[PDB]
DNA sequence: CTGCAGGGTTTTTGTTCCAGTCTGTAGCACTGTGTAAGACAGGCCAGATC
DNA sequence: GATCTGGCCTGTCTTACACAGTGCTACAGACTGGAACAAAAACCCTGCAG
C-alpha cells in the first residue's frame, strides 16, 4: 500500500483525462488517445511498457481479419473469461467519439500472434446487434455472465443527448440519464433484449459494476435529474430459463458514494479499490477493499498511501488499473507555464 | 469742410443704409430683372464669391451650412459609428461628451444611454421571421441575442472538463442581421437593374462564406490561444422567373479585407486540439446543415421577401483542412485535396488530372475504413481507401489558398538557381556545403544586381522581386552553358504568364486571354519541367505545385474566382480582436469576449462604413 | 429660343461669376468709390440688411457674432483640450475629424496641423522676460524648449558612458510657463481682495513645492524616477504694517491635475550617482535663483516676483538619500533630532527640532576633517549620525501618505501578534506566524471583504483603520482587557489621523489640535503599560515621526496636508498609461513624447475647460 | 607567456563601479572606490582582496583615531612613495571626481601603521593642505615621485574638468574641457604647491601613463580632445631640484605609442609590462606591451597576447587593474534579462 | 398634323498661367509582437550485425 | 536465434522577418485671377420628310 512517483518521458501529450485499460496476457494496452490517431500510429491502441520507473510507449497493428477502431473517449470494458469458444478477449461499448457522436457499436477484441520479438497482433470483429438494439450512450457499464452454463453479457447506465424532438441546439451538449433498462447481450445471436423492474426506479452513470456466477452487484455512481449521490447498492440476479431471459432483483442496503473509480482485482473476486471522487466538489481520497462471496460483498477500508500534496489540492483527477494490485493514476498538472506535459503520473500498489 | 468719414461698420444701421441705399436699390432692381426678385439669394452669392477672393473659405463653408436649413444635432447612428470605428471605450465617450456638450451651448453629440438604445438595432435579434419549411430541430424564438458558447455542459466534475470559454450567436439570427442591414444595398441593386417590386418577392440566392482560423497567444501583461470562426456575405442574385441562369444584385466589391467578415464564434481554445474544437462548433453545423434544405422569408422594405442559400466553405489553411475533412497532417502520401495521386502518380503525369473529391463520399470512404468489408492489410486498406482515417464532420468546398499560392513556387525556383548553379546532370551527388557555397555567391550576384539581400525564408515580398524577367536575365549571368538559360527563361516566362490568373478577382472580366489559353501553357510547362529538369522531380514533387499545375482552371469554372474566397481577409482582422481586447477589456473572461464580439459585430456592419464618407 | 435660367441656388461658382459679372463689377465700383475700396465689409453690410428686413433675427445675430467673434466651430483651445483629457491618439483625433466633418458639414474639431500651432502657445518656451539681476551661470536663452536631459555629456568610453536616458525642461522656462498659466486666477484674485492693477506692481511672492520618487518595474533599463513641481500658493506683501496678503491659494494640491512634470530619467533610485549626474543642473537652478527678481508681462503690465522653495514630497527613503544620512534604519531615526533608537523608547515626545542643513553641511566638515582626533564610531557620535555631503536643502518635514500606510502595517502586524499568545509565550514560531497570517487573513476575508497582497496600496490602510473592523478582528483573542485597551487605541489613533491630514487644523478641527499633546501623552503611557512588551527599546520612524513632531511642525509650518506627496506615486500611473497610448515609440524619443504630453495635462487653461464648461 | 582565468565573486556583485582603483601596501593588496556612499558595513570604502580556489572575498577595513575618513573618489592619480626617512610608508591619492560629481582637489597621503592581530590592518590619512598657487580641481591625470641628488618631491601632469566658471552653463552642465598644459611642482614638507609651463607642452591632454626615475619621467599615451584623437608620441622631462627653484628642462620623443585607459603592472625596479586599454573611440586595443627603460633610454618591444574568451573579444568595453608584481584584475560589464546581478564576470591575468 | 436632322438661342463647365495658401495624406524612424520556415535531435526501423 | 548503426521521420526551439502603431514632416493636390472657347443641355424653330 504505497506510491512512487513516474516519469512521462515522451508522448505524454497523447493521454487524456478520460480513457481506458486493458489487462490481456500480460501485456497493458491504453485507449482511448486524444484526437484521431496519427501516422506514427494508425490503430491508436498503444503498448505501454515501464522499466526502472518510465513510462515509454509503443505503437501495436492487427492481422486483415480485423476491424479498425474510432478512439473512444468514456466506454465500458468487460473482460471476457477464456474458455470456448474463442479465448480470449475484452469488450469496449460505446463511448463518445472525438467528435461528439455515439457508438452504439460494441466491438470485441482479442489478440491473435507473437512474436516474433516481444512484438503482438491483435483483431476487432464488430458483433452487429439485432433487437431491441441498445441506443447510444456512455458512461455506462457492461459485464459477462455465465448462467447454468451459457455464457451472455449484460448491461446497464448511460447518459446521452435528449431524443432528436426536443434535441435543442442551445443545450446541444446536455446530457440527462437515459431510461434506466438493462440490455442482455448474447455473443451470437446477438439477441439483444431489453428489459426491467420496479426496483430500477432511476438509471445512474459513472457507477463501476461488479459480477460472478451470474449474480451482479452494483456500485456508487450518481444522477444527473435528482442531483443526489444515492447509495443504491444493489444486487441483480439472472438466468437463462429458455425459452425466457428471467431476471430478478433486489436493492441492498449498504452502497458506498465514489464516482469514477479504479478497479484493480488481485484475488479471485477481491477488489481493493481508489475512486475518482466523494461529492461534486470535494474528491474521494481514501482507499477500499471489497470482498464478496455467495453469502454476498463485504466491506473494508485498507490503508491510504500517502498522496503527496500536489495532488491533494488538485481541482481534478482520474486514473485507470495497470494490473495485479499495481495501477496508473494521473494528474491535470498545473504549471506556469504548462509543460505542455498537463499528466504527471505517480504509480501505486498492493503491499 | 464737412464731417469725416467713418468707417461704415461702426455706425448703426441707420448711417449704414443711409450710405448704402444706391447699392442696395441697385441690386434691388438688378434682382428684379435677372432673378424675378431673389435679393436673398443674390446677395447670398455676392457675399459668398467675396469671401472667396482672400482665398478664406473657412467662415464662407460655415455660414452657407447656417444657411438651406440646419444640422444642430448629429444623428444618434453616426455617433455610435464615431465611438466603434475609433476604438473609444464607454467612459471615454462619456467624458468627452461632457467636455464637448457644455462647452458651447448645444448637444452636438448624443449620450450614452440613446446611443446604446439606438445601438441595440444593430446586434442580431432585431427582426422576426418565418422559416419555411419550419426549421429541423431549432430554436423557435427572435430575439434571443448573445448566447455562450458552452451550449450547456451539467457542470459536472466527472466529465471531460467545461472550463472552455467561448460566446458566439445563433447562426440564423446572425445572417438575418447582416441581411436585414444590407436592406439599402438590395434595394440599390434593384433600381439599378431596373427590375419590378411585386414580382421580385421569390427568387433570391445568397451565397455565404464561411471561415476559422486560430490565433495565438494573445499578449496581455496580465488566457493565450483563440479560434475565431466568422462568415461574409458574398453575392445576392435573381431567380425569377424564366431562364435566368443567373443575375447579381450586389457583388461584394471587397471580398476579403476585413471590413466585412462578421465575427460570429470566439472561444479560449487551441487550434490544435480536435476535441474541444468540435464539442463547441457542433450547434454551428447542426444549423448550417439544417438551415440549406429550408428557405427563408423577411420583411425588406415593407414586403416580406424570400431567400435561399448555397454555402462555399473556403476559408481555412490547410492544417483545418485536413482537420474538417479528416485526412492526414500534413506531408502525407496523399498530399493533394481534390486529387487522389501520391507523389509518384503527380510526377509521372502531372497535370492530366480530374477533380472527384466531394463530402459524401468521404463519408463513404470512412465507413468502408472502419468496417474493412473486404478483410485486407493495413497499408492494403489505406490505399484501397485514399488516405482517409477520420470520420470527417463539416462540408468544405476545399479551395487552393490564394495568401501563399507563390511561396512553394518561391522556394521551388530557389533551390532551381542554386542546382543551376551547381551541375546536378553532372555531379548528382552534391555534398553539405557546397550547395551552401552556390547559394551565397548566387545571392551575392542577386544583392549586386537587384538590391534583394539574402534571406533565410520565403515572404512574399522577396518572391515578388524575385520573379522578374529582369532577375532571371540577371541569374542567368551566372549559370554557363547558353542553352539552358533560354530554357528557364521559357519556363519562367509562362509562370509569370500565368500568376495574375489565380491571384485574379474575376479573370471572366478582368483579364480572360490568359483564363481561355491556360490550359496549354499549364501543359507547356509540365512539359519543360519533365523534359529539362526531370533529374529533380523523378519520384517526389511539392505539395503546391499540384495544385498550381492541376485544377486552377477547373476550380475557376466551378467558381469564377481565386481570390474572392481566399480568408487571407480574415486573418487581417486578428488586428482588430487583439486590439479591441486591449482597449475594451471589462475585465473577466466570462463577459471579456462578451463584449469583444459585441463591439467587434458592431464595428463590421455596412450601416456604420456609409457613414465613413471621408468625401 | 434660350435655355430656361434656373433659381440662382443651384448654379455652379463659375456659372454664378458669369451669371452675375454685371453687379459684381458694379458693388467693385461702388465700395471703391464710396467705401474705401473695401468690397468685404460692403457685401457683409448688405446681407446684414437683407436679412434684418426678412425679421429673420436669429440667423443674423449668429452670423454677425461669426464675423469679429471667432465662431468657426467651438474653438482650438478646448480642442486640444478634449485631444488629451482622453488619450485619443493621432491617427484617431483625424479618423474622428474628418468623419465628424464629413457627414454633417459645418466642421466642429480643428485638423491635427492647427493643434501643431496652438501646442506652441503652452508648452515651454514662449513667453519673455528676464532677470533682475540678470542670473548668473544660466544661459541668456529664453525661446528653447524641450532640452536633452544629460545637459550634453562627453561621449568618450573613457569616462561614464552617456548610457542614461532622459529629457527635460528648463526649470525657469517652466516656472514661467505655469506662472504665465495662473495669471487668469492671479488677476481674479487681485480683484477679489479689493486690490489696485496699475499700483502694487512690486511685492509678489510665489512658493514652489516640488517633490520625485520614481515607480519600479515599467518595462514589457526597466526603472525611472520622475521629478515635478507645482507651484501652490501666490501672495502679495506690500507695502509695510501689512503682513501680506494671500492672492491665490490652491485649493485641491494633493490631487493629479496640478503636478507639474520637469524631468524623467531611466535611472534607478538606488544607483546614487547617475542620479545626481543628471539631476545637477537643477541644483544650479535652484540655487542661482533664490535672489533675483522675476519679470513677466502679465496682466499687460510686466510685474516683480520673488521665490521662496520649500523642498517636501520625496519619500522618507530618498529624503535620507539626499540628505546623505545612516541608511536607513539604524541607531539614528529621527530625521529631525539628534536622538538615539532607545533615547526615544525611554522618553518618545519630548524632542526640540536640531536638523539644519546647512549645519549637517559645516558638521559633515567636522566628520572629515575631525578636528578631536576621535575613533570611528566616537565620532559617529560626535557628529550625530552624518556620514555623507548633504546635496539638497529638503525642508524639514514628513509625508502624509508613506506614513500612514506605515502606521497601517503596523497595526497589521499588532494583529499578527496579538492573534499569538506571546505576551505569555516571549519567542512564536515562523510557522506559526505564517498560520497567524493565513488565521488573520480568513478573518478580515470574512468581514469587511479585503484580499491578501504581499505589498499594500492606500484602501488597505483607510479602510484597514476603522472601529467596527477592529471589532471584527477583536473577535479571535480571548482576552476581554486587551481588547478594550487596544480598541482603546483605536478611538484615541482617530483622535489624531485628520490632525495631519488636516488641510487648516485651525479650521478643520482645533479641539483635536489644541488637545494633540495629551492624545499623544496618553498614547506614550499606554505603551508603557499594557504593550511595553513589544517597545521595550525597539521603535519604527513613523511612530516617532507622528508622536512627537507634529505640534511643532505645524505651528511654524501652516500646515502637513498640504506639502503631501499624495499626487507622485498616484499619478506613475497616469505615467505608464502615457507611455502605453502615446509613446514614440523609441528610447532617445519615448520622453520628448511623454513630457509634452504630460506638462500637457496639467495646465489650467485647460482643466477649466473641463470644469468651467460644467458647471 | 600570460594566461587568463574566469573567477566569480561570492558575495560581491555592487561594490565594484565601472571606475575604480588598486593599490599594494606592504605586499597587501586593497581595492578602492565604491558605488554609493558609505553604507553601515564599512565606513571607508577601502576593502581587502582575496582570490582563492576561483572565489573572489572582500572584507572591511579600520583606521585610526587621528585618521581623517576619505571621500569614495572614482578616478584619482595614484604614486607610490618609496619607504624612506622619515615616515614609511606613504601612498599618495588624488583626487579624482566625487558622487556628486565634484572635485575635490585635495591630497591625501595614506599609508599603514600596525598590525594585527588576525591578517589585521590598521591605517591613516593625512589630508594636507596646499600652499599656493596650488592645482586647481581636475581629474584623470597621474602622478609620481622623482629624487634629484639626493631631494624628493611628487609631480603631476594631465587632467580633464568641468567648463571654467564664468562660462559654465546649465545645458552643458556635464561636459569636460583638457586642462591648460602647465605642470604643478607638488613639494610634500612643506605642502608647498608651484606650477610650470613647458613651451613645447603643445597641448594639455588626459589619461595617460606615466613612470618615473632617478630624475627624469616618460608619459605615456593618452587621449586630446581638440581633434578627437590620439596622439601616439612620447614625451620626457629632465627635471632637478636645486635650491631654491627647481628649475626643470622637458623635450618631446620620436614615437611612443597609441594606448588609452591601461592597466599597469610591475615585474621589476623599472620594467614593466601593460595591458592595454583602448586604441580609438569604438576600437579597444587587445595586445600587451613591454617597455624596458633605463639611462640610456627608453627599449620597447611586444609581447605575446593570450587567448581571450568569446564575451571579451566580443564585449564593448573591459577595465581592471594590477594586483601587482605581474598580478592583475580586470572586469567585463555583462548583458543579462533577466539580471544575474552579476553585471561583471571577472578574468586574472598573470606573467609566467 | 406627325417624324427627325440639326440651324438658331443662353447657360453649364472646363478651359489656360502664372504668384499665393491649407490641408490631406504618404513617407520615415522606430522598436514591441506574432510568426512559421527551418535547423535539429533524437528516436525509431530496417540492415547489417552478434 | 538476439544486437548495433545509417536513413529517415517527425515533434521542437529559434530566429529572421512582416508588420502594426505612433508622432513628425514634406510634398502634392486642391484653392484664389482674365480671356476666350469647344462641347454639350434642352428650348425653339426651320426644314425637308408622309
Ligand atoms: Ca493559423
Ligand atoms: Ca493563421
Ligand atoms: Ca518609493
Ligand atoms: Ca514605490
Ligand atoms: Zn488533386
Ligand atoms: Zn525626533
Amino acid at each position: 500500500m504505497s506510491l512512487q512517483p513516474l516519469t512521462a518521458v515522451n508522448c505524454g501529450s497523447l493521454v487524456q483525462p478520460g480513457f481506458s485499460l486493458l489487462d490481456l496476457e500480460g501485456d497493458v494496452y491504453l485507449f482511448g488517445q486524444k484526437g484521431w490517431p496519427k501516422r506514427s500510429c494508425p490503430t491508436g491502441i498503444f503498448g505501454v511498457r515501464i522499466k526502472k520507473g518510465e513510462l515509454k510507449l509503443r505503437a501495436i497493428s492487427f492481422s486483415n481479419n480485423s476491424s479498425y477502431l474510432p478512439p473512444l473517449r468514456c466506454p465500458a470494458i468487460a473482460h471476457f473469461e477464456a474458455q470456448d469458444g474463442k479465448p480470449e478477449c475484452y469488450l469496449i461499448h460505446g463511448g463518445r467519439t472525438p467528435n461528439n457522436e455515439l457508438s452504439s457499436s460494441l466491438y470485441m477484441l482479442s489478440v491473435d500472434s507473437r512474436g516474433c520479438n516481444r512484438k503482438v497482433t491483435l483483431r476487432c470483429e464488430e458483433k452487429e446487434l439485432v433487437g431491441d438494439v441498445p441506443s447510444a450512450r456512455y458512461g455506462h457499464t457492461l459485464s459477462v455472465i455465465n448462467s447454468r452454463g451459457k455464457t451472455a453479457c449484460v448491461l446497464f447506465g448511460g447518459r446521452s443527448y435528449m431524443p432528436p424532438t426536443e434535441r435543442t441546439t442551445q443545450n446541444w451538449n446536455s446530457v440527462v440519464d437515459c431510461p434506466p433498462q438493462v440490455y442482455l447481450i448474447d455473443l451470437e445471436f446477438g439477441c439483444c433484449t431489453a428489459h426491467t423492474l420496479p426496483e430500477l426506479t432511476d438509471g445512474q452513470s459513472f457507477h463501476v459494476a461488479l459480477a460472478r456466477q451470474d449474480c451482479v452487484y452494483f456500485l456508487g455512481g450518481h444522477i444527473l435529474s435528482s442531483d443526489c449521490r444515492p447509495s443504491r447498492l444493489i444486487r441483480l440476479h439472472v438466468e437463462l430459463l429458455l425459452g425466457s431471459p428471467v431476471l430478478t432483483c433486489t436493492i441492498l442496503h449498504e452502497g458506498l458514494t465514489i464516482t469514477s473509480a479504479i478497479a484493480s482485482p488481485i484475488g479471485y473476486h477481491e477488489y481493493i479499490i481508489f475512486g475518482g471522487y466523494q461529492s461534486e466538489t470535494q474528491k474521494r481520497m481514501e482507499c477500499t477493499y471489497v470482498g464478496l462471496d455467495d453469502v454476498g460483498v463485504h466491506m473494508e477500508s485498507r490503508e491510504p498511501p500517502q498522496w503527496t500534496s500536489e495532488i491533494s489540492h488538485s481541482r481534478t483527477w482520474f486514473g485507470g488499473s495497470l494490473g495485479k494490485g499495481t495501477a496508473l493514476v494521473a494528474i491535470p498538472s498545473e504549471g506556469n507555464p504548462t509543460p505542455p506535459e498537463a499528466y504527471h503520473f505517480y504509480q501505486v500498489s498492493f503491499q | 469742410g464737412g464731417r469725416p468719414r467713418q468707417h461704415l461698420l461702426s455706425l448703426t444701421r441707420r448711417a449704414q443704409k443711409h450710405r448704402l441705399r444706391d447699392l442696395k436699390n441697385q441690386v434691388k432692381t438688378f434682382a428684379e430683372k435677372e432673378e424675378g426678385g431673389d435679393v436673398k439669394s443674390v446677395c447670398l452669392t455676392l457675399f459668398l464669391l467675396a469671401l472667396r477672393a482672400g482665398n478664406e473659405h473657412k467662415q464662407a463653408d460655415e455660414l452657407e451650412a447656417m444657411m438651406q436649413g440646419r444640422g444642430f444635432g448629429l444623428h444618434p447612428a453616426v455617433c455610435l459609428a464615431i465611438r466603434v470605428n475609433t476604438f473609444l471605450s464607454c467612459s471615454q465617450y462619456h467624458k468627452m461628451y461632457r467636455t464637448v456638450k457644455a462647452t458651447s451651448g448645444r448637444q452636438i453629440f448624443q449620450p450614452l444611454h440613446t446611443l446604446r438604445n439606438a445601438e441595440k438595432e444593430l446586434l442580431p435579434g432585431f427582426h422576426q421571421f418565418e422559416w419555411q419549411p419550419a426549421l429541423k430541430n431549432v430554436s423557435t424564438s427572435w430575439d434571443v441575442g448573445i448566447i455562450d458558447g458552452l451550449s450547456g455542459w451539467t457542470v459536472s466534475v466527472d466529465d471531460v472538463p467545461a472550463d472552455t470559454i467561448s460566446r458566439r450567436f445563433r447562426y440564423d439570427v446572425a445572417l438575418v442581421s447582416a441581411l436585414k442591414d444590407l436592406e439599402e444595398d438590395i434595394m440599390e441593386g434593384l433600381r439599378e437593374r431596373a427590375l419590378d417590386d411585386s414580382m421580385c418577392t421569390s427568387g433570391f440566392t445568397v451565397v455565404v462564406k464561411e471561415s476559422c482560423d486560430g490565433m495565438g497567444d494573445v499578449s496581455e501583461k496580465h488566457p493565450e490561444k483563440a479560434v475565431r470562426f466568422s462568415f461574409t456575405i458574398m453575392s445576392i442574385s435573381i431567380r425569377l422567373e424564366g431562364e435566368d441562369d443567373g443575375i447579381t444584385i450586389f457583388q461584394e466589391q471587397k471580398p476579403n479585407s476585413e471590413l466585412s467578415c462578421r465575427p460570429l464564434c470566439l472561444m479560449f481554445v487551441d487550434e490544435s486540439d480536435h476535441e474541444t474544437l468540435t464539442a463547441i462548433l457542433g450547434p454551428v453545423v447542426a444549423e448550417r446543415k439544417a438551415m440549406m434544405e429550408s428557405r427563408l422569408i423577411i420583411s425588406v422594405g415593407g414586403l416580406l421577401r424570400s431567400f435561399r442559400f448555397f454555402f462555399r466553405g473556403t476559408g481555412y489553411d490547410e492544417k483545418m483542412v485536413r482537420e474538417m475533412e479528416g485526412l492526414e497532417a500534413s506531408g502525407s502520401t496523399y498530399i493533394c485535396t481534390l486529387c487522389d495521386s501520391t507523389r509518384a502518380e503527380a510526377s509521372q503525369n502531372m497535370v492530366l488530372h480530374s477533380i472527384t473529391r466531394s463530402h459524401d463520399e468521404n463519408l463513404e470512404r470512412y465507413e468502408i475504413w472502419r468496417k474493412n468489408p473486404f478483410s485486407e492489410s493495413a497499408d492494403e486498406l489505406r490505399d484501397r481507401v485514399k488516405g482517409v482515417s477520420a470520420k470527417p464532420f463539416m462540408e468544405t468546398q476545399p479551395t487552393l489558398d490564394a495568401l501563399h499560392c507563390d511561396i512553394g513556387n518561391a522556394t521551388e525556383f530557389y533551390k532551381i538557381f542554386q542546382d543551376e548553379i551547381g551541375e546536378v546532370y553532372q555531379k548528382p551527388n552534391p555534398s553539405r556545403e557546397e550547395r551552401r557555397r552556390w547559394r551565397s555567391t548566387l545571392d551575392k550576384q542577386l544583392r549586386k544586381k537587384m538590391k534583394l539581400k539574402p534571406v533565410m525564408r520565403m515572404n512574399g515580398n522577396y518572391a515578388r522581386r524575385l520573379m522578374t524577367r529582369e532577375a532571371v536575365e540577371a541569374v542567368c549571368e551566372l549559370v554557363p552553358s547558353e542553352e539552358r538559360r533560354e530554357a528557364l527563361l521559357k519556363l519562367m516566362d509562362l509562370y509569370l504568364q500565368m500568376k495574375p490568373v489565380w491571384r485574379s478577382t474575376c479573370p471572366s472580366r478582368d483579364c480572360p486571354d490568359q483564363l481561355c489559353q491556360y490550359s496549354y501553357n499549364s501543359q507547356q510547362f509540365a512539359d519543360l519541367l519533365s523534359s529539362m529538369f526531370k533529374y529533380r522531380y523523378d519520384g517526389k514533387i511539392t505539395n503546391y505545385l499540384h495544385k498550381t499545375l492541376a485544377h486552377v482552371p477547373e476550380i475557376v469554372e466551378r467558381d469564377g474566382s481565386i481570390g474572392a474566397w481566399a480568408s487571407e481577409g480574415n486573418e487581417s482582422g486578428n488586428k482588430l480582436f487583439r486590439r479591441f481586447r486591449k482597449m475594451n477589456a471589462r475585465q473577466s473572461k466570462t463577459f471579456e469576449l462578451e463584449d469583444i464580439l459585441k463591439h467587434h459585430w458592431l464595428y463590421t456592419s455596412k450601416y456604420l462604413q456609409k457613414f465613413m464618407e471621408a468625401h
